[PDB]
């Protein structure tokens, strides 16, 4: 346990985690403006343009190969990846919108 | 306070739109150059045409920077101002044709001032106003809610429509924490618990804000200002924290893509939308490109395609060529490498070297701005060999002459100090000669 | 299946040496680690020894 | 309308200005003089506006300073809206990242649009009061509304996706607002007084909604899922030809359909004198394809080294270009028509030119060129008001013309200041001894 | 002595030979000669430690093994560490996945350092109890836990937001934490030593460090000395160190270059940041692409542009990327804003007082005559040949055993191994042994 | 069954004590100077000393410059850490070739290591946290600690276990009455199966039912692993992977290889100065083998002028065989072997030398050995002496020819008359060129 202490403790990270957060915050207040109305954002446009998005989509992949898409992450009944990371994946998958 | 052989330039030197004073501004000669240079600031300043270009040509050693950065400072910094050169428009990320819309986009600045009144303070009291529903109906009724503030040498009490209640909710203040009021728009903001509060609880992790300055109401102003180059990056780059998307924008290696036509002329709708309303406003910026000469025929065409666009800003070149072979095509040689269709879509400005007094003048005033001192007999000698050798060889041993004297004490420096500076370091004429004198490769 | 021979025998763990510091970084400030540093406290199991 | 456009050299010029019978007058619209290239550009416009024939291109050439694209910006804005015009720089299809030939393609399906149409039901009038019937906790809200017009005073029940909006936005009884019950959405037009709307009528109408859009939005948003964002960011390409043919077919039997009509547009491609062979060939095969936009094709070099080949190609393009592609040519411009150009310049920009300050504006273009005197009608103004009065004089003009040195002149003075600029190797005398 | 102890190449300087009046002993501090090249280099340095003014560039001129490398690195030396110097190469900036401009930009960003300092209110403290009526009472009954501290100890109120605070790393006492005055923050370190015996086996957790010491809450300043182009990198992306260390930096648009340097400049005002003067050496620049030199024109008058070296035994000769020659190889743009020094070749005294450095380096011991036909071969070649004869007689004369290098030894050291002479004569008088650059070798033995 | 591709029939230098190399030996044959100098080069080596040296070996084809280098990568030992390159590797499509050659450098040197851990087995009955009685006002008394009290036949423990290592055990699935496998610094699970109690229970069963290995509970293993530098490099720069999620997305992040910045470089070797100073590791030099260089770019000519420089640079052998050819890269830069003096003024020259009848002689027969094939006095002399005048690698290559002819005629030796048939059927580059020099159309 003595050499265990001895090695475990000294476990010194690289630079920091206050620096980075004290370099990522700004010294800036708020300051609201009309900008958050003006970018109008990726998603709120992919929200807006529903008509011609529903109007304007027709064609299909004629050919597709069922099951394939477990297959690409790696996640199915037989894997190298963990018994329950597939399970943990599916269920946040679930709730991620 | 340092600097790299700059900033001895204060502008332009100029006049109440007259004659440029021979010695101002940190200036030497160049009256009729930085004169001209000045009616080009004042056509920038007017902010109306769209597209012109103009092109400063001379020798080495004729201070075109020097000028540029007087355009730079006599601009200001609410104007924009974008330095660029031709070496970074080769660019391995996206083509060069982008990185010259992006450089271009970036000139050209949009600013926006914004009003709305502030009612801020400590909420003293919070009371709903009860009244009778018109339909008749067992349950309460509540009309108005009254809110006591108290700020810095006034507190005042507002009426408020039982609205704020939702707002209320979203905020989550009772008593004893300082808040957040708007006139017109409403809705509350949670700034933190009165300074007073803290010595309650011996260990807390809320910072307790003090009672604001001021009155309750307040009327303050925004003034923003943006180019249009981030308003189309904003437009254009993903933002979000959960969707997959977010992450999409992370786990790969962000990357710039040539920007769609449909978002710029989107953004030009809005900022026009923004501009007759009178929230925003636009301000022509420049783009300085100096050694020009070094883009390709291609930049060449597509700069004559977009000089005759409508948010097209002015945009200055520097160059140091003349009968010059262009890049691209060795047949076609053209004055300053520029192919002529550009230099006919320009005006050209002639560069002159500078004079044995006018360089004396050089050499003291980057003395004085060096804070070290020169007497007569090695300011005489600088002069000449400057003369003789070059401007930046005299103008460059400054440093290693004031080290110099140091270390003889001298605050001053003297004859035999300044014969060993110029002993130890040799000029371009020097290092060419040894060169030929030179069998051992060197 | 035939990879997956016993190498504990003749593996190196590598994170318990301290030597990831790459993702060490991610949950700690430079001056706790300074302070739990000067904290390798000795002789307290030697003491018991 | 309600958009930017600065002082540029191609404001001036508003529509091509030419007869019914497509024989243009003298100065009319912008344009003085070319008579032969306006009516040229008046049987493009026909051509464009008939739209009945496809895979049509056009040489226009010349020395410089003949107003090609001047030509080009006024046909463009004479097609004006409803339909689509597309210019492009030949030195802009040069991409690293992104596929010349299928970059081209989506450029010629950027031209060609296609205009879709359908009748939507809207009510609109004044909101009477507003009341709601929900639970803190079990939710079902029940919300209703009272509207009225000049006519008709009604009330309705408003079901949850409407009470969600209204209570997504502050909302005020005074307030007037329209609704489309397909969609769903709120406009709120106004207020009443506290407040500009006053709503009359019928309190329900329907309207036609349609849509300005071109092929190639169709083919992007359809090649894949990201293409939205690939279009609104432009890191898009490759696109594959099994959507490009399927979406023609497609096209092909709405129009036979007669759901939706396309708009064939027009392109305009720029200094192609620098380009590749390759580009040469595939625009080769695409003037034959059905769905070829009328291709507007402008130059400026004579005689040269076509690039990607050895041999200096007559003017500048290949001979296969030209088996193909019908050529329009422009003159140069007397005195007195670039004394007009000059005027018509003047009056778009607002400065007041003396007549001897403007006759010798004029001559000194003549003698050197007109994009000078284009640059020096705009500094005159300048070089006036530090004078403090509007109007130019013959010594602004003189003042700016010995304060700006022209190509010309600039090139002699270099001829005789070689010494002091080194030479193609490198050689100066920085020195005066 | 925290690098590795291994033999490079110079290996027997450390600093620079000057005195306080920057006069270069004849043998001194590892270095000899280039008296000077000595005093010039020691002008320079004395000029970065000043530090007031910058934009400045210079080169250094000499044949090959003249000691251009040699000054470089003792100039470096004799700088000392936490002072950013930057040593790069002409080759390696040539990235396929970077831009030449944007390469040079970082390789400029890096030289200049910044200083930054930050200060700390935390409060530490061992944990006694704690006691939280979570039942009786309930809902954050604002319950009492007692601190203890090897010379204090005092008992801290819980509040209701602090109970919800405790909540989350939950600590059962016993059990050392710290927790920031500011923040609210808790953080727990470890057990005490009483814990260590609980069970035999702990994970990775568990640790048991001893009580903190002093007061309850104490303040600190932590200094940190962090250049430029890494705030850049970490400004630039969500996770920046991990661009850092990879390397994969994405071309950094330079519009955020002008956010930190106002930032940079706020907080020099404001006297929380200082930047520290820095160094930039570039060896064999002689090839070199024409867009760099251009840029490298350019970068060189703005304000954050600090000390370029350049190092090149090029002639007058054609410079990468355009047809034409240039004296040095280098276009006369960079001549002409530049400071060149000139590198003269040892003479026999220089040579020999070499060679005996470098054998004292090496360790290597050796004798009066053996030594005076090294320098001999050393005057005869080049200097950096000698010493790989004197490396190869160690081990010939440790196979000999016979302690200190003979004079056969090095004679058959010198047989064993050609020199560069002789192997071009060996290739000369054998082209046809040799595959010809046109192709063409001759493989048959007999005639 | 005995496979053999040119080599194996050296087994190093095998030099005298005395330095001097013998006429045959090892499948060298003569060659007295470039062995002796290969020896003096594993002596450098061996001195553990010095570093940033380097040598190029220079000759004419077919001398054995592969032969030498195989021999002194045979001499080193499997224990000392070889790099083997060849000039077209470099060139890359990922990173710049500096990137490249800097990982090789690395990958030159070693280090071997010293590591303890502990070793835990038995069958598993227990899931459950801790109770904690006591609920101290905090803790509606339950964690993610199961305490499980490992059954091992010879003894039981029962331990506080972390999260970690209980999810790993979740992730076996693990029920009462089966083997498992813990550790006390990682937690790695794994379980060789239910035990075989259990077996009867199911008729069938997927898990595999397997008796308890013998052994006591807690034992203590010790390994001495040696692992070289650019293999930390890279687990340092990019975490190698784990069994969580979070690190499937970490290492699922970011998989292709960058640059190698040098201060975790400097971290790591200060840590091993540390090692070191505790005797925990001890490093071994390394040795850089480069393939046909005389291709190579001038800039990295330029970049390797300055990589020696460096204290981490190893000894690096060259070889070359070229005489007065341009540098590539280059256009008017000219010089033995195409490599600019700059580089070669501090590298060693070694040449290698033609040999006399009796050395083809030695060596085809030598060859005959190596392949077993026995061959007749006759047949040798036309090998050769066509070997001679032709080549010794056209004789190499049909030797196994000769002894397929003697096969198909079921003869065990070679004769005359195979030698022949094999001329006939297979003709050499000077009859080629001869062959093509007639053609119709390029024949
Ligand atoms: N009017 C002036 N007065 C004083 N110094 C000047 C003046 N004009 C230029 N300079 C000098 O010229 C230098 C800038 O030259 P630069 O424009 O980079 O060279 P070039 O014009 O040959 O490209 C400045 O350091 C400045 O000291
Ligand atoms: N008939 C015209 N009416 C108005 N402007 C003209 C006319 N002809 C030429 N111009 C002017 O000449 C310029 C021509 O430039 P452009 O067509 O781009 O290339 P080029 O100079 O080779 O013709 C235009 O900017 C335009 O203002
Ligand atoms: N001041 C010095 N003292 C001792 N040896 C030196 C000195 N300067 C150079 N050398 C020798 O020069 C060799 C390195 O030459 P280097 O300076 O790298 O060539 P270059 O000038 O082309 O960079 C080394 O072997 C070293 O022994
Ligand atoms: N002196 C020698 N003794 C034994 N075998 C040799 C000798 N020289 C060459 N060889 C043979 O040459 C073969 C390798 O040739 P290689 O060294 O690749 O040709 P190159 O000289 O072009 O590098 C080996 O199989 C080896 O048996
Ligand atoms: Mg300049
Ligand atoms: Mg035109
Ligand atoms: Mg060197
Ligand atoms: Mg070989």
């Amino acid at each position: 346990v003595n050499k265990l202490r001895c090695d475990r403790r000294p476990i010194f990270g690289k630079n920091l985690i206050d620096l980075l957060t004290k370099d990522r915050r700004v010294k800036y207040d708020k300051s609201s403006i009309i900008d958050n109305e003006l970018i109008k954002p990726l998603q709120t446009r992919v929200l807006d343009n529903r008509k011609i998005i529903d109007t304007f989509a027709v064609l299909t992949p004629s050919a597709v190969s069922l099951d394939m898409r477990k297959l690409a992450l790696g996640l199915n009944d037989d894997s190298s990846v963990g018994e329950n990371t597939r399970l943990k994946v599916m269920q946040n998958c679930f709730e991620v919108s | 306070t340092r600097t790299a052989a700059h900033t001895h330039i204060k502008g332009l030197g100029l006049d109440e739109s007259g004659v440029a004073k021979r010695v101002e501004g940190g200036f030497v000669g160049q009256i009729e150059a930085r004169e001209a240079c000045g009616v080009i600031v004042d056509l920038i300043k007017a902010k109306k045409m769209s597209g012109r270009a103009i092109l400063l040509a001379g020798g080495p050693s004729t201070g075109k920077t020097a000028l540029a950065l007087a355009i730079s400072q006599e601009l200001g910094p609410k104007v924009p101002f974008c330095p660029l050169v031709g070496s970074e428009l080769y660019s391995v990320e996206v083509k060069k044709t982008e990185t010259l819309m992006e450089n271009f986009r970036r000139a050209i600045g949009l600013r926006i001032k914004e009003t709305k009144e502030v009612y801020e303070g400590e909420v003293t009291e919070l009371t709903p106003e009860d009244a009778e529903n018109p339909l008749g109906g067992y349950g309460k009724t509540i009309s108005h809610v009254i809110v006591g503030l108290k700020s810095a040498k006034g507190t005042k009490t507002l009426r408020l429509d039982p609205t704020i209640y939702e707002s209320i909710q979203r905020e989550k203040v009772s008593i004893g924490d300082v808040i957040y009021i708007e006139a017109n728009t409403g809705a509350v903001k949670r700034v933190g618990r009165s300074d007073a509060y803290a010595t309650e609880f011996d260990l807390e992790t809320e910072e307790y804000v003090p009672l604001p300055k001021g009155e309750v109401h307040k009327k303050k102003e925004i003034v923003q200002d943006v180019t249009l180059h981030d308003l189309d990056v904003a437009n254009a780059r993903p933002q979000g924290g959960q969707d997959v998307i977010s992450m999409m924008g992370q786990l790969l290696k962000p990357k710039k893509t040539e920007i769609t036509e449909k978002l710029r002329q989107e953004v030009n709708k809005v900022v026009a939308k923004y501009i007759d309303q009178g929230v925003a406003e636009l301000i022509p910026g420049v783009l300085f490109i100096d050694e020009v000469n070094m883009l390709d025929i291609e930049i060449f065409t597509y700069l004559n395609k977009a000089l005759e666009s409508n948010i097209a800003p002015v945009v200055v070149l520097a160059s140091n060529r003349g009968m010059t072979t262009v890049r691209g095509t060795e047949d076609v040689i053209s004055p300053h490498g520029v192919p002529p269709d550009l230099i006919d879509r320009l005006l050209i400005v002639r560069t002159l070297p500078y004079d044995k007094d006018e360089i004396r003048t050089i050499i003291e005033r980057r003395a004085t701005v060096e804070r070290l001192q020169v007497e007569s007999s090695a300011l005489d000698l600088l002069a000449t060999m400057g003369t003789e050798t070059s401007l930046r060889y005299a103008l460059q041993l400054l440093a290693p002459c004031g080290i110099l004297a140091q270390t003889s004490n001298r605050k001053e420096i003297v004859v035999n100090d300044v014969n060993e500076a110029k002993l130890l370091f040799l000029d371009a004429k020097r290092s060419t000669k040894i060169l030929e004198t030179s069998a051992n490769y060197l | 299946k035939l990879f997956k021979k016993n190498n504990q025998v003749n593996r190196v763990d590598l994170d318990f040496l301290n030597l990831v510091f790459t993702l060490n970084d991610k949950d700690l400030t430079s001056y706790h680690a300074e302070e739990i540093s000067k904290l390798t406290c000795v002789k307290n199991f030697v003491e018991e020894v | 309308l309600k958009s930017l456009s600065l002082i540029a050299a191609h404001s001036h010029i508003t529509g091509l200005g030419l007869d019914e019978n497509l024989q243009p007058r003298p100065t009319s619209e912008g344009m003085v003089g070319q008579l032969q290239a306006r009516r040229a550009a008046g049987v493009i416009l026909k051509m464009v506006q008939n739209g009945t024939i496809a895979g049509r291109a056009v040489l226009v050439a010349g020395p410089p300073s003949t107003g090609k694209t001047a030509l080009a910006m006024g046909v463009s804005q004479s097609l004006g809206k409803d339909v689509p015009f597309t210019a492009i720089a030949g030195s802009e299809i040069f991409s690293l990242e992104l596929s010349k030939t299928e970059a081209l393609t989506q450029a010629f399906r950027k031209s060609i649009g296609i205009k879709i149409k359908e009748e939507t039901e809207l009510i609109e009038g004044e909101v009477v009061e507003i009341q709601i019937d929900r639970s803190i906790t079990g939710g079902h809200k029940q919300g209703k509304l009272t509207i009225k017009t000049t006519d008709m005073e009604t009330i309705y029940e408003l079901g949850n996706k409407m009470i969600d909006g209204l209570t997504k936005e502050k909302v005020l009884a005074g307030d007037v607002i329209s609704i489309d019950k397909a969609s769903g959405k709120i406009t709120k037009l106004g207020r009443s007084f506290a407040f500009v709307q006053c709503p009359e009528g019928e309190l329900q109408k329907r309207k036609t909604v349609v849509h300005t859009v071109s092929l190639h939005e169709i083919d992007v948003i359809n090649s894949r899922t990201q293409g939205f964002l690939a279009l609104f960011t432009g890191d898009t390409g490759e696109i594959r030809s099994e959507v490009r043919d399927q979406i023609n077919t497609k096209v092909a039997e709405w129009k036979e359909e007669g759901k939706a009509e396309i708009v064939p547009g027009v392109l305009f491609i720029d200094e192609v004198h620098m380009l590749d062979i390759e580009c040469f060939s595939f625009i080769n095969r695409a003037l034959e394809d059905e769905f070829a936009p009328i291709v507007m094709m402008a130059t400026n070099r004579g005689v040269s080294k076509t690039r990607g080949t050895n041999y200096k190609s007559p003017h500048g393009l290949p001979l296969d270009l030209l088996d193909r592609s019908i050529i329009i040519t422009t003159k140069s411009y007397n005195e007195q028509e670039i004394k007009t150009i000059l005027s018509i310049r003047a009056q778009e920009e607002e400065v007041e030119l003396s007549s001897d300050a403007l006759d010798l504006l004029t001559k000194t273009g003549v003698e050197t060129s007109l994009r000078y005197s284009s640059n020096l009608i705009s500094v005159a103004q300048q070089i006036a008001m530090k004078r403090k009065n509007n109007t130019v004089e013959v010594e602004d003009v003189k003042r700016a013309y010995l304060l700006f040195l022209d190509s010309a002149r600039s090139v002699k003075y270099v001829q005789e200041n070689e010494s002091q600029y080194i030479d193609d190797q490198g050689n100066v005398q920085i020195s005066i001894a």
